[PDB]
């Protein structure tokens, strides 16, 4: 069993009021049941996509899970993994300025 | 390493739910440009410079294949649970297979497979042989080494993949070839006696980067910490490295990014 | 192109 990494992060440099997208990522996890969600203000972000199941060299599964958006102030974005490994759902704040 | 291509599989008993329980990706050059699963049933491309050099007999042909290796698969969960005595409960099967041309013309060539995470088996190129990591891949081993699937095996990774690798990096010759210049910022956060730098790169092409924190000039490669390289949704990496100081120092630090994007390795302070 | 493959 293995812990899945993970770190949120955007496309471009944040700026309030222009077009970006939110990135979520997990890695160095196994089994390779995962789940991965874009969330706002603790609702589900619109447009979530969300690449096919894939793994390093070690054996190891990774995933990235993209929407398209745009950052409001006083308005927090985060992302929630749930995975066996984990006792219960993890929440990763994202900081639109670090 | 010049080009590699290659493909990797996974069969899942636990997806889970409204995931397909089968998916099969291919890499040319780290590059992904094509997929399968299971739901979907069909294999596609994920890139503009393979559907635009690639006509339909091509996919539906790969698509045969993919359903081909997917009911292989499909057994193939049976088949190792009988031999490890499960249920069990949830299990995986994966394999990688492909081509790696490297800068010195060597072509190297491989194919293994695991279950559970561990390793299972794999082939050696060189002996025509399978090489069981575990005692129930004996079975297996015996099973593949009695036809001719070793010289297919052999021929496929010296010849048929290189070809196609040949092939696929001239269609992305001008996507694969890409610079792409690294948008920088650097943060700082003021907290309880500590200052916090962040110095984060954003879009950058190709992969590797060389991303650090220096002290009046010199680098402190110990006291970092780095998120290493991560993938955007539109093909291009991101990357972070942090540093813990003594405030105010902020101006005494630099990050340096370094990149092939870059005719000379970019400096940015505070 | 993906290679064909054989029963485990």
């Amino acid at each position: 069993d293995l812990t899945p990494k993970v770190q949120v992060y955007s496309r471009f440099p944040a700026s309030a009021g222009t077009k970006n997208v939110l990135n979520c990522f997990a890695a160095g996890f196994h089994p390779p049941k995962i789940s991965i969600t874009l969330m706002k203000d603790g609702v589900p972000m619109e447009g979530a996509q969300y690449s096919d199941m894939s793994f390093n060299d070690d054996w190891t599964f990774q995933r990235l899970v993209h929407a398209d958006f745009t950052p409001s102030s006083g308005s927090t974005y985060a992302c929630k993994v749930e995975h066996e490994t984990l006792k219960e759902p993890q929440v990763y704040k994202w900081d639109p300025e670090f | 390493e010049l080009h590699t291509l290659r493909y990797i599989s996974t069969a899942m008993t636990d997806p889970g739910p409204g995931q397909p329980w089968y998916v099969d990706v291919g890499y040319v050059d780290g590059e992904l440009f094509t997929h399968y699963n299971s739901t979907a049933r069909r294999a596609v491309p994920r890139t503009e410079w393979i559907a635009a050099n690639t006509d339909q007999q091509y996919w539906d042909s790969e698509t045969q294949t993919s359903q081909r290796t997917e009911q292989i698969d499909r057994d193939g969960l049976g088949t190792l649970q009988r031999r490890y005595n499960q249920t069990g409960g949830s299990h995986t099967v994966q394999l990688m297979y492909g081509c790696d041309i490297l800068e010195d013309g060597t072509i190297r060539g491989y194919s293994q497979d695991a279950y559970d995470g561990r390793d299972f088996i794999a082939f050696d190129k060189d002996t025509m042989t399978f090489t069981a990591a575990v005692p129930e891949a004996v079975p297996t081993k015996r099973k593949w080494e009695e036809g001719d699937y070793a010289e297919g095996l052999k021929q496929y990774l010296e010849e048929t993949c290189v070809e196609w690798l040949r092939r696929y990096v001239e269609y992305g010759k001008a996507e694969l070839g890409r610079r792409e210049r690294p948008e920088v910022r650097v943060w700082g956060k003021e907290a309880d006696g500590i200052l916090t730098l962040s110095c984060r790169a954003h879009g950058f092409y190709p992969r590797p980067i060389a991303v650090s924190w220096l002290k009046d000039g010199a680098v402190q490669g110990q006291d970092a910490q780095s998120g290493g390289i991560v993938p955007n949704g539109d093909g291009t990496y991101h990357t972070w490295v942090t540093i813990d100081a003594q405030p105010g120092d902020g101006d005494k630090y630099q990050c340096r990014v370094e990149h092939a994007s870059l005719p000379q390795p970019g400096l940015y302070s505070w | 192109r993906r290679r064909e493959q054989t029963d485990y």
